[PDB]
């Protein structure tokens, strides 16, 4: 899954 | 409920022999990097001009793309050289340099793990690194220092052979972790002990690490405050410093009897450095 906040 | 003084007395008598390190920009501050750009700083100041619409769209692909000078001038600041580990950095260096070591995950994009001293094969940078690049159009891989002119003479770095736009090995929103991102499978249950320090826990999957340990593993938080599962959903072996990360480490060092060679260890680093 992609880097997210 | 354990305290800070019991987990020093599980290492000092060998119940925790593998530790894994999670960190984040609470580490770094006492070097004098910011972070929240909440701050009137050097940094905010300087990107107050490039007028970015909010903090997140430094590291955001269109936005990039649209204009890369923004993320530059970070890439600036933060390129080796020019901040200094400081003791937490140290403490981690010591805790590898006497066996403790598992692995330490970091969310810095600084690199001071590396330069404290603590070896590429033990640490997992997450959120990725100033040592290499990528050109955006044609993919060829650069080390850092064919782009440093460039970045230090606040020339875009373009490449070489095709003049794309070469972007440092950061992770932008929206892309994947790198690969060594995946130890973490290995790791985390082979983990006796867990470390979390200076992190807020609001950035994935990185944060999802930890619940990733065995119920029996204590996890020790040095942190301002409660955040992340540490606080929705607690555990009985949890154990929380709360307060400035450099005291709550100064603490735990002292627990351990390592304060005097710490700070000989550090002394030489940074005076070396500096
Ligand atoms: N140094 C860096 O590489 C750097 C700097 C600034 C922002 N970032 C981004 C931040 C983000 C990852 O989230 P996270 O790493 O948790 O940063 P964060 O800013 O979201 O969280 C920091 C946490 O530690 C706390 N804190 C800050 N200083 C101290 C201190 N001195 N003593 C005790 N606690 C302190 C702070 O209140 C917060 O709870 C990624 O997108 C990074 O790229 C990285
Ligand atoms: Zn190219």
């Amino acid at each position: 899954s992609g880097k997210v906040l | 409920k354990l305290s800070l003084q019991d987990v020093a007395e599980l290492i000092r008598a060998r119940a925790c022999q593998r530790v894994v390190v999670m960190v984040g920009a609470g580490i770094s501050t006492p070097s004098g990097i910011p972070d929240f750009r909440s701050p009137g700083s050097g940094l905010y100041s300087n990107l107050q001009q490039y007028d970015l619409p909010y903090p997140e769209a430094i590291f955001e692909l269109p936005f990039f793309f649209h204009n890369p000078k923004p993320f530059f001038t970070l890439a600036k600041e933060l390129y080796p050289g020019n901040y200094k580990p400081n003791v937490t950095h140290y403490f981690l260096r010591l805790l590898h340099d006497k066996g403790l070591l598992l692995r330490l995950y970091t969310q810095n994009i600084d690199g001071l793990e590396r330069v404290s001293g603590i070896p590429a094969s033990k640490l997992v940078e997450a959120h990725g690194t100033f040592a290499s690049a990528t050109c955006t159009v044609c993919q060829r891989p650069f080390p850092g220092e064919d782009i440093r002119a460039d970045v230090m003479a606040d020339r875009v770095p373009r490449c070489p052979v095709c003049t794309g736009v070469v972007k440092p090995d950061i992770v932008f929103f929206g892309e994947p972790l790198p690969q060594r991102f995946l130890l973490h499978v290995v790791d985390f249950p082979m983990a006796d002990l867990l470390l979390i320090l200076g992190t807020s826990l609001e950035v994935e999957p990185f944060a999802s690490l930890t619940e990733a340990v065995r119920s029996s593993v204590p996890r020790l938080l040095i942190n301002r405050d409660l955040v992340g599962p540490l606080a929705w959903h607690p555990r009985s072996r949890d154990v929380a410093q709360l307060g400035d990360v450099v005291h709550g480490v100064e603490s735990l060092v002292e627990l351990l009897g390592w304060t005097e060679e710490m700070r000989d260890l550090v002394q030489r680093e940074t005076g070396k450095l500096d």
